């Protein structure tokens, strides 16, 4: 008995072998191509940017927030307790110059986009389902569970920055 | 229910429970052997 | 023998819809699965139609379909038909549920079961189709509804990227959606077989949920001739929206295209999700939001479980009967809140709703039908 | 399986009916179907009815309200300058 | 009376469906690699010299 | 204690809003046929057995032509037969013995 069942053990084993491989090349079909994985860097001229304005870049396929602030935003941003706050974190925790502040402009919920000078808080709102967010990026009411992402940046010119 | 509390079900469970672990094994190795999950393969010699 | 009965193909046919005993007194309300039938059969040849002159292409999909609209002879009313039908399609599917849930009908488990399934298909189906236009509405709605899967916690994300084809909504996902929607309604009609082939080894249930074996009539000539009717009016009625009134279901932010930089001030699906759309928008939590809008659904299945009366319809029973109207109602009132903004009136009013659409199912219903036993004295 | 042969069991009930060509389809209409409308209507109106007016004065109620919450408050501007 | 290898095999392992199972997934985990390595071994040692993974 | 007349209106109340009664039916009619009321329904007396087949039948045709009997026909509460009761109690007995029988 022992040997006839060894035989079968063996040739399930290879089985499994070939399955396993037919299976995973097939589901492997469906990920991203080749052409659609490229990664740019992208400048941005600053001069062009009034302040209290809100611009919109399109980045690797989704928008991309320039926000220049005024003395009060900054002044009222900053007042802010971090105790009554989901996702606790600081303005100078998410600015390099006060004045300036860049934004991945998607929102953390569901993935629509804030409308800009809008809701409660004089940050963004985003309609789709109630999220209000502050001049800081975050996030204040509504279900959404965590802050607007910050993008790696530096600024090249004093009217230049680079986002990559 | 209330009918399956008494001796007899708790004797037939305990007679179960080592199948049950073993075919408990035999699906987490397989489940990680089939996604290659590295929490586990790591492990492995 | 007759012919009727001399092969296994016509001998079925014959078990179907010759000689097959139904109850004599059944009403109106068993029209709906006929007619869903139909819908069924109308939305497949339409689309076939359709689908020759679309193109799944982010940069050609809306135009194709003012290609369509303007170009094709009689194309505008081949696509008012397709649009029209599935509307009818839902009406017929609601009211085809809530009979079941009135008389008593979940009780033949299998079918139960296999109807929730079908509904889930249909549901999916639908919203595959929803986004092909590539509007400006329709955009907004994939990035959801793919979003969705984001909440499962430890493999969510990768999930929703390897869905995507790519770091974003983009044209490897149109044709994802396209194929899908392509597919999905032939699963939809193998599984209706099977609904029906579980149907008829009991047969049907009737108004007064007493046994009807001592009062059985055939299939034909009777109720071929009342379907006959059902459909005749049905199609008096889609005519009537297709040709007089056309505007009356439409929405005019998908006649704006696709723009992947801004989303609209106020959002709203179509009409037959509204009440979805209340529930995911009532919980202030992501991953509650997206349990609680799979349950709201998923609830059907554990009726059956909950059933406590000895008598099974609730023709005979007036406090089941003034509760179920009650939750009729609860969604309508989710329906309404779901065309609202997310302002506070309407955010506390749609919670209010979804704890009571929970709790009656749940609690309420049981209750009652203890009381409604100890008042006959059983 | 389920067959008109074998159903189930009964014994001494009595039937008798006419053929469709020797009665009238529409018989009696304004003497009998219209008052049997009628009570069918009255055995059913309190189970049903009340439910959607509370759904209606609750509509009702929430719109307007929205629509008080878009007005301006005069004491936003008068009550300190 | 003779300890033989096939029977222990048999009386320890394939008598019981579960085990037999065990057995077959843990037996999988192992050939893979082994095989892989074999393979990748013998293919590279056919054609030294014209692959870019030395030439780099 | 006067209780016991309170309740009693209560539920003549809740019968009579039920109405099978317009339609000519009993109570003990009116039971969804699981396995337990199926078996009590096999031990009825032959009498007792065509007596509600029949009565059935007739709601069911009465169902059929949207009506209901007379007034003076309707079931009354006060003078109603629980025919079937007593031997659907036997059947749940028996069942309960067995499994008893069966967790030991
Ligand atoms: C520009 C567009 C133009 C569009 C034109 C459209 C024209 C449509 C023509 C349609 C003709 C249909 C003919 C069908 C014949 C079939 C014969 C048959 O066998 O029937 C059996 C079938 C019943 O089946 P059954 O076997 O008895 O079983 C049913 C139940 O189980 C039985 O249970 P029960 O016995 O217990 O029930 C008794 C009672 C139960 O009663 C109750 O529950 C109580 C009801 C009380 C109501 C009280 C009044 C209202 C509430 C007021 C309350 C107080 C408010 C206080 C407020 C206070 C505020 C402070 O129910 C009834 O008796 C119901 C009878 C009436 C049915 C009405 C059907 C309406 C269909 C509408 C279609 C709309 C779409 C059209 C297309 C539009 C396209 C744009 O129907 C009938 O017997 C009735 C046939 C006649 C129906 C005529 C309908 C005409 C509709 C015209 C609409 C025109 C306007 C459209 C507006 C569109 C807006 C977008
Ligand atoms: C969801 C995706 C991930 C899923 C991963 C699955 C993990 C579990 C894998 C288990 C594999 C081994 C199971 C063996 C069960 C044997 C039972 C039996 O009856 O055996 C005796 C039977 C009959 O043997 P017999 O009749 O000669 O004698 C048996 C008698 N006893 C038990 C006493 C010895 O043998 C068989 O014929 C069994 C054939 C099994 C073939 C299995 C093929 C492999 C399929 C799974 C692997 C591929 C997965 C790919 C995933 C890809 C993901 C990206
Ligand atoms: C050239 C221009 C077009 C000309 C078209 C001419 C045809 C017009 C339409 C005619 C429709 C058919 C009417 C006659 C059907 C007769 C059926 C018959 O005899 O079979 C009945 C009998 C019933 O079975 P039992 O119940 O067992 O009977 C036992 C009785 N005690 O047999 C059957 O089971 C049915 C058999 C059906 C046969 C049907 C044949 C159809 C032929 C159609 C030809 C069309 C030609 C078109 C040509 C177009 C130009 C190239
Ligand atoms: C394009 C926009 C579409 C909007 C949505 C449309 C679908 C929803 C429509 C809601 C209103 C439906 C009203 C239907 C008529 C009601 C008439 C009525 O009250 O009559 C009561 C009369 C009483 O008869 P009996 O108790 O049998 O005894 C009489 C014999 N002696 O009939 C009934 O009670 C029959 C009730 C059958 C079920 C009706 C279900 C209606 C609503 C169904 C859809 C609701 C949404 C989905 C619910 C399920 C969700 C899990
Ligand atoms: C494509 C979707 C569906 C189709 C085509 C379909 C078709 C049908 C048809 C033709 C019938 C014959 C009897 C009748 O018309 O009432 C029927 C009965 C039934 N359907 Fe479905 N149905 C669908 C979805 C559903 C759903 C969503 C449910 C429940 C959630 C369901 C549950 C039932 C039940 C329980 C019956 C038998 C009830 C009785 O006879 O009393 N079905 N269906
Ligand atoms: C249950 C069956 C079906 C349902 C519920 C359904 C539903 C829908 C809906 C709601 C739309 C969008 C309507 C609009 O944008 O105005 C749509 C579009 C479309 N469907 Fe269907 N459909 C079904 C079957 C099919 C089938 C079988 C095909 C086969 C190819 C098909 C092909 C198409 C095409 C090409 C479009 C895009 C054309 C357009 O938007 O007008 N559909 N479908
Ligand atoms: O309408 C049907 C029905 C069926 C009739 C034929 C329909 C149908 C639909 C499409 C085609 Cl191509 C042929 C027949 C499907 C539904 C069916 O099976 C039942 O059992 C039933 C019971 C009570 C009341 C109505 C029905
Ligand atoms: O914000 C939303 C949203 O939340 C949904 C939702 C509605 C409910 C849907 C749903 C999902 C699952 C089931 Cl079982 C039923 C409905 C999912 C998408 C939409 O359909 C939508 C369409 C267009 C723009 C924005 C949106
Ligand atoms: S997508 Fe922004 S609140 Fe849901």
């Amino acid at each position: 008995k022992g040997f006839s069942y060894l035989v079968t053990a063996v040739t399930t084993v290879g089985v499994a072998y070939a399955a396993k491989n037919v299976v995973t090349q097939f589901i492997s079909s469906m990920s991203a191509s080749a052409d659609v994985l490229a990664m740019a860097k992208i400048e941005i001229n600053l001069s062009d940017i009034p302040e209290g304005k809100n611009m919109a870049f399109k980045w690797r396929g989704k928008p991309l927030f320039v926000r220049h602030r005024t003395q009060k935003e900054i002044e009222q941003e900053a007042a802010v307790e971090l105790s009554q706050l989901r996702d606790p974190q600081h303005d100078l925790d998410r600015v390099k110059k006060p004045e300036w502040v860049i934004l991945i402009g998607v929102c953390t919920h569901l993935g629509c986009v804030p409308i800009a000078n809008a809701g409660d808080f004089g940050g963004y709102y985003c309609p789709c389902h109630g999220s209000h967010y502050d001049a800081s990026g975050r996030i204040r009411l509504g279900p959404a569970p965590l802050n607007l992402e910050v993008p790696p940046y530096e600024f090249t010119r004093d009217d230049m920055v680079v986002v990559g | 229910m209330t009918r399956f509390l008494g001796p007899r079900y708790r004797q037939l469970v305990k007679n179960w429970i080592p199948t049950a672990y073993t075919w408990g094994a035999v699906g987490t190795l397989g489940l990680a052997w089939a996604a290659d999950w590295r929490l586990i393969l790591d492990w492995v010699p | 023998t007759p012919m009727r009965k001399s092969n296994p193909i016509m001998k079925m046919i014959n078990h179907s819809l010759i000689d097959l005993p139904t109850p004599s007194n059944i009403s109106m309300w068993w029209n709906f699965g006929s007619l869903l039938a139909f819908c069924l059969i109308l939305q497949i040849i339409t689309g076939l139609f359709l689908a020759m002159h679309y193109s799944p292409d982010t940069s050609s999909a809306f135009s194709s379909i003012a290609h369509i609209t303007r170009d094709v002879n009689h194309g505008w009313i081949i696509r008012y038909l397709h649009a029209n039908g599935a509307s009818m399609f839902f009406i017929c599917l609601f009211l085809h549920v809530g009979r079941g849930l009135y008389y008593g009908s979940f009780l033949l488990l299998k079918t139960w079961n296999t109807g929730i399934m079908l509904l889930f298909l249909t549901m999916a189906t639908a919203f595959m189709g929803y986004v092909l236009p590539w509007g400006q509405m329709s955009f907004w709605g994939a990035t959801v509804i793919t979003n969705l899967l984001s909440a499962i916690p430890y493999i969510g994300t990768d999930l929703v990227q390897w869905i995507w084809g790519g770091y974003s909504i983009g044209n490897p996902t149109l044709s994802r959606f396209f194929t899908l929607h392509f597919i999905l309604p032939f699963i939809i009609t193998a599984l209706t077989m099977v609904h029906l082939l579980f149907l008829h080894e009991t047969g049907s249930n009737n108004p007064c949920g007493i046994s009807s074996d001592s009062d059985k009539i055939p299939f034909h000539p009777y109720y071929t001739i009342k379907d006959i009717l059902g459909l005749v009016l049905l199609l008096f009625i889609l005519t009537t929206l297709t040709l007089l009134s056309p505007n009356l279901l439409n929405d005019p932010d998908n006649y704006i295209p696709a723009d992947p930089l801004n989303t609209p001030p106020h959002i709203k699906p179509e009409w037959y999700f509204l009440f979805a759309y209340a529930i995911l928008r009532s919980v202030p939590n992501k991953l509650g939001g997206v349990l609680a809008l799979f349950l709201s659904i998923l609830i059907l299945s554990i009726i059956p479980t909950l059933h406590n009366s000895k008598q099974q319809s609730m023709m005979f029973r007036p406090l089941s009967q003034f509760l179920f109207w009650f939750l009729i109602t609860t969604l309508l009132t989710l329906t309404w809140i779901g065309s609202q903004p997310v302002s506070q009136p309407f955010i506390f009013i749609g919670q209010l709703a979804s704890t009571m659409y929970f709790t009656t199912v749940l609690i309420l219903m049981p209750l009652t039908s203890l009381i409604e036993n100890n008042l006959l004295k059983w | 399986g389920r067959e008109f042969g074998n159903l189930t069991r009964i014994r001494h009930v009595i039937s008798y009916s006419l053929s469709p060509l020797e009665q009238r389809a529409l018989p009696h209409v304004l003497s009998k179907g219209v008052p049997n409308m009628l009570r069918r209507v009255r055995e059913s109106f309190f189970r049903v009815v009340p439910q959607f007016v509370v759904f209606y004065l609750l509509y009702t109620w929430g719109t307007e309200e929205f629509e008080k919450s878009k007005r301006k408050n005069p004491a936003a501007y008068e009550n300190d300058k | 009376a003779a300890v033989a290898f096939t029977s222990k095999l048999y009386s320890l392992l394939f008598r019981r469906t579960s085990t037999f199972a065990l057995t077959i997934v843990v037996g999988v985990l192992f050939f893979e690699r082994a095989f892989d390595q074999g393979a990748d071994a013998i293919y590279d040692h056919i054609n030294e010299g014209k692959l870019w993974k030395h030439i780099k | 204690s006067a209780s016991g007349k309170w309740l009693d209106g209560i539920r003549k109340w809740y019968y009579n809003a039920a109405g099978f009664n317009k339609l000519g039916l009993l109570r003990d009619d009116t039971m969804y046929e699981d396995e337990d009321v199926k078996e009590a329904i096999r031990r009825l007396p032959d009498n007792l057995y065509n007596d509600r087949m029949f009565r059935i039948k007739r709601a069911l045709d009465l169902n059929l032509k949207h009506q209901i009997l007379p007034k003076e026909q309707w079931t009354k509460y006060e003078e109603e037969n629980f025919y079937l009761e007593p031997y659907l109690k036997e059947v749940i007995r028996e069942r309960k013995e067995r499994e008893e029988w069966a967790k030991k």
